[PDB]
């Protein structure tokens, strides 16, 4: 009735092996012993259905067990004021040990055990290790709580939403600001900010001391000219895919911090370089997770308030924006009827049109008019397609000549 | 709903023996390679190796237990059993290409090749020198013969070519045969004569059975239109144009279904009712297996009849470009489909 | 190495002057006379009334297949490509759904025909008979337009 | 300029309507086997060809037989840069055509590129497989390009800044 449940258990605890490979374990064994023996196979068949398909009443897991164990000391060693402020007794070993022993449970555990017990008394565990890193000021475990933090939003979003409604993000753009010579910190941490960003949803005005525009500067030299002890070159390609996911909850470009941030730098070229290798391919690197509802497209949320005002657009070199738009015109011919990106790239390409001189290069304007009409001729009747058409209206209307015939 | 994969390349070509207890095949090479059923296995038990070139097609004389092959190098042979090796038998087909395909006469006197040189070679035995020679019948035909296949009476013979088109000719052969029978093709029928030409133009016919009557000829083409002439109706043709990839043979496994295979990689069953005058789909057989979804990973090239004969059919065989051989039975897919019906 | 001697008779081809040549056959009564197609004015006037599904019918009716002219054929094609643009997308799968088979495989012809020279917008339209087309007709459409030795 | 995913729904359509293949060997010479798509000496053996086309520009042929397929393919070149690109992206993929098996060392005339697709092919390779080649190579051929034309601007101006820099 419960054989599939206790034995996932037995085998975690003797072998070590992950939720997955538990089941694979199972499923393998026991389907090899019906098939080699076919008189064991109606009980064998009973056995692979409950694990397709609870545990016994009094038995509990054993990572839940340890998980009830090591938040309760990580907490117990955070109310520890003495201990933290006024150091008398050895610890980095063994929160290593805990922290260590944490970070194999979230990443290999049944989610939903690793879910409820960080999801217990209000996050009242998540929300301590967020207050013993704000606390702790050894970098070799700061490391191993973003570790673990970067485990424990790829579970739910509702610690996503947990974090970055706390002081970590505002402690992570801290100590990146301050604490330059640390190259894993500082990659994990600018790791860490992307994922708790990159569900959009907005934060405290308090963030933007840390996290405005001289967070955004300080990110932009990295991208531009880099650092010395980057060798890798991983940071560039990270203070990348958090600025889109900074980017995310600030509307209203003209009130945007980011933006601030690029009419004030001299000359940007390696951040436009690398927007447009994204937007070629149409990939979104903030969205790492797969969670529900789907937050926009980072990098047309960028460009969209790029184009927003005239000071931000003239970023782009000339061969730069002949090649958007090259771009941008693919891409709303090459996409189908119905889909959700059609009417962003629509949008962009109005944008490009008040906020820069479009209209006296005119760079494939005629492949362009032809494609309008075309979608203004479209019969469609999806709701969304009636916004892509709603758009195509206010373009034309607004500037004639992209509705004239191509010639 | 065997499936037995005998290697990874295609098989050319396959014909059984009279108990079903052996099988030659050709695995895309110069060879023919016997093997035996040997329990639930499959054992290999000798291997004709003469050929300069690949082959196209086998076929087993039931009775005498006297293979015959045709293969690209121009070339056929007539293997008997002598002890415990086969040992082939020279034959002089006379052509200047090369050969597609080879069928047994039903009484074993003769056999028909059907070659590229835009002939068929009607070939028979001659003890003065131990020689198998042939005669030609290519009065109308323009281009290479693929398929073949003998009327009962063992004189008439239909012909599919790449012409477009399915000749039914007179393949007597006075020095072995008396005259035949008349028959509703037709009286005339010395050697070469063009009994019936169908009319569609359109297509390469790949392959061509009679019915176990005698009176009912199917064939099948590229154009996805299967056919077949009825000589009670005076020689009237019935398609049935398919949604499908093409079908590359048939046989006829009733007087009135047929059973086909090709590059949808599965066989289908088709109905034919001579009241109304057309064919009818009677619905893939094989159930979609639980990309492709069939036991053939590629498309099939020569059905075969093991039990029941054509005139009712319980065990057709089917040979691919996968490797492979399926067994099928007939009745388990009247039992495993309760909307399959054969008439 | 090289060679010294006259090597110029492997130069003429002599296949060409070859007799066993393939000959493909043609429909002797249309020489003379060719079938007169689908006719403008039966089809336009059935477009100026907007009645679309009728002068659909009207063009595939009339094919010159047999014909050996080629201008009736293009005229024919372009009459019927005409017919095809002028369609409402919506409209289309009412009047795919009306055909026999055999008029689906001679309107798969005629797609397969009209995406040699396109107009600005003569291909999107294309497109969209050919889904419908298929969905109806399957891939042994498209290849009784392959094997057709007859063009339309 | 119509869109993209009808387009590759017609040309998966028609190509496996023209991997119907078979081994077939020669009726003009003795023992040869030969595409008969590429010698063109037998008519009965040749289908008719048939094309697919967004527009003016991209189109795709095939012109298929009993025993080959050859599938040219044009790709839309808005500038000249990108007709340079393009160009030389053929060159090396056809320099190294005997590992795509499919491949014509040469392209038919008026198009940018063509494959070849034997019946030897479909027996040893997945036929399945093959079209989603072709299929993958017509949708990611633009995006290759574009970023070799951002490649271009970028290293232009390096080559700038580092004669500029100097003065």
């Amino acid at each position: 009735r419960t054989i599939g449940a206790e034995l996932m258990e037995l085998v975690r605890r003797n072998t070590g092996l992950s939720h997955e490979l538990c089941r694979v374990a199972i499923g393998i064994i026991v389907g090899h012993i019906q098939a080699s023996v076919p008189a064991s196979s109606p009980v064998m068949e009973q056995v692979l259905l409950s694990l397709v398909e609870a545990l016994p009443s009094g038995q509990v897991c054993h990572d839940q067990q340890r998980l009830e164990v090591i938040f309760a000391d990580l907490a117990r060693r955070k109310d520890d004021a003495q201990q933290r402020s006024w150091a008398l007794y050895e610890d980095e070993g063994v929160i290593r040990c805990y922290l260590e022993e944490l970070l194999h449970i979230l990443t290999d555990a049944d989610p939903e055990v690793c879910k409820k017990m960080c999801k217990r008394n209000e996050f009242e565990s998540v929300l301590a290790l967020v207050a013993y890193y704000q606390m702790e000021h050894r970098a070799s475990l700061r490391l191993l709580l973003l570790k673990c933090f970067g485990a424990m939003c790829s579970l739910d979003a509702a610690i996503i939403s947990t974090l970055v409604s706390s002081v970590l993000p505002v402690e992570l753009a801290r100590d990146m600001q301050t604490d330059t010579q640390d190259h894993q910190k500082l990659c994990y941490s600018a790791l860490i900010l992307a994922m708790v960003f990159s569900m959009g949803e907005a934060v405290p005005y308090a963030h933007y001391e840390h996290l405005g525009t001289p967070f955004a500067q300080f990110l932009l030299n990295i991208v531009e000219d880099g650092l010395p002890l980057d060798t890798t070159e991983q940071l560039p390609d990270l203070c990348v895919n958090l600025l889109l996911a900074l980017n995310l909850h600030l509307p209203a470009a003209d009130q945007n911090v980011i933006m601030a941030a690029l009419s004030k730098h001299a000359n940007v070229k390696i951040f436009s370089e690398k927007l447009l290798l994204l937007l070629n391919r149409g990939d979104d690197p903030v969205r790492i997770f797969k969670h529900e509802p789907q937050p926009p497209h980072s990098v047309l949320k960028f460009l969209q308030d790029v184009f927003g005002s005239p000071a931000t657009a003239a970023i782009f070199y000339h061969t730069d924006m002949m090649a958007l738009i090259d771009i941008t015109v693919r891409h709303i011919a090459d996409l189908s009827p119905g889909d959700k990106l059609r009417m962003e790239y629509l949008s962009l390409m109005h944008a490009i049109v008040r906020t820069t001189p479009y209209l006296q290069h005119r760079h494939r304007l005629p492949d362009l008019q032809a494609i309008l009409r075309r979608i203004l001729n479209e019969e469609e009747t999806s709701p969304q397609c009636q916004m892509d058409r709603m758009i195509v209206r206010e373009m034309c209307k607004e500037f004639l000549v992209l509705g004239e015939a191509p010639s | 709903m065997a499936y037995h994969s005998f290697l990874v390349e295609p098989i050319s070509c396959h014909a059984w023996n009279k108990d079903r207890t052996q099988i030659a095949i050709c695995p895309n090479n110069h060879e023919v390679h016997i093997y035996e059923k040997s329990g639930a296995k499959w054992t290999k038990v000798h291997e004709l190796k003469e050929h300069n070139g690949q082959v196209t097609g086998i076929d087993w004389a039931p009775e005498s237990n006297r293979i015959v092959t045709c293969g690209t190098d121009r070339n056929a042979y007539v293997w008997t059993l002598k002890g415990r090796t086969w040992k082939p038998t020279l034959v002089i087909l006379r052509i200047n290409r090369a050969a597609r395909c080879v069928r047994w006469a039903p009484n074993e006197n003769k056999f028909a090749v059907g070659s590229g040189s835009r002939v068929i070679s009607i070939c028979y035995f001659e003890q003065e020198n131990d020689w198998w020679v042939c005669k030609h019948i290519k009065k109308p035909i323009r281009s290479t013969v693929l398929s073949l296949d003998w009327h009962p009476n063992n004189v008439l013979l239909a012909a599919g070519s790449c012409d477009f088109k399915c000749r039914i000719f007179s393949a007597y052969i006075k020095e072995v045969e008396e005259r035949p029978a008349p028959t509703p093709w037709g009286s005339k029928m010395p050697f070469g004569e063009l009994m019936f030409e169908s009319s569609s133009s359109c297509g390469w016919v790949h392959g061509v059975c009679f019915s176990a009557s005698g009176s009912r000829v199917a064939w099948v083409s590229h154009d996805s239109t299967v056919c077949l002439a009825d000589a009670d109706k005076k020689m009237a043709v019935a398609t049935l144009a398919s949604e499908t990839l093409p079908l590359l043979a048939l046989t006829f496994i009733t007087d009135n279904s047929l059973v086909a295979a090709g590059h949808d990689c599965f066989p289908v069953l088709f109905t034919y009712d001579a009241a109304a005058g057309m064919l009818s789909f009677g619905g893939r057989l094989d159930v979609p297996k639980q990309g492709l979804d069939s036991l053939h990973k590629n498309s099939v090239s020569q059905i075969s009849v093991l039990s029941g004969g054509k005139a009712k059919c319980s065990q057709f065989c089917t040979t691919g470009m996968d490797g492979g051989m399926s067994i099928w039975d007939v009745k388990s897919l009247e039992s495993a489909l309760k909307d399959l019906k054969i008439k | 190495a090289r060679n010294t001697l006259s090597s110029r008779f492997r130069r003429v081809d002599i296949d060409e002057f070859d007799e066993n040549k393939f000959v493909d056959e043609q429909e002797e009564a249309a020489a003379a006379a060719a079938e007169p197609g689908p006719d403008p004015s039966e089809v336009d006037g059935l477009l100026r009334q907007g009645d679309m599904l009728r002068a659909f019918h009207a063009a595939l009716r009339n094919s010159p297949v047999n014909t050996k002219n080629q201008a009736v054929k293009e005229r024919a094609q372009g009459v019927v490509l005409k017919v095809l643009t002028n369609f409402k997308s919506s409209e289309i799968e009412q009047a795919v759904q009306s055909l026999d088979r055999n008029g689906v495989d001679l309107l798969m012809k005629y797609i397969y025909k009209g995406f040699e020279k396109p107009t600005e917008n003569s291909s999107a339209v294309l497109l969209q008979w050919h889904e419908k087309a298929l969905a109806v007709g399957g891939l042994g459409s498209i290849i009784r337009v392959l094997t057709a030795r007859k063009t339309v | 300029t119509a869109t993209l995913r009808p387009y590759l729904s017609a040309v998966r359509a028609t190509l496996q309507a023209a991997l119907c293949l078979e081994n077939f060997s020669s009726q003009v010479v003795e023992r040869h086997n030969k595409p008969e798509v590429e010698v063109r000496s037998s008519k009965e053996l040749l289908l008719q060809p048939v094309t697919i086309s967004r527009n003016e520009k991209e189109k795709v042929l095939i012109e298929g037989s009993i025993n080959s397929v050859r599938v040219s393919i044009a790709v839309k070149q808005a500038d000249e840069i990108e007709k340079i690109l393009c160009h030389k992206f053929m060159r090396f993929m056809m320099m190294r055509a005997e590992n795509f098996f499919i491949l014509r060392r040469k392209p038919v005339e008026g198009y940018d590129i063509s494959f070849l697709i034997t019946n030897f092919h479909t027996e040893q390779m997945y036929k399945h497989k093959l079209v989603d080649f072709v299929i993958h190579f017509m949708e990611e051929i633009d995006k290759e390009i574009s970023e070799m034309k951002l490649s271009v601007n970028a290293r232009a101006r390096i080559v700038a800044e580092e004669f500029l820099k100097n003065f």
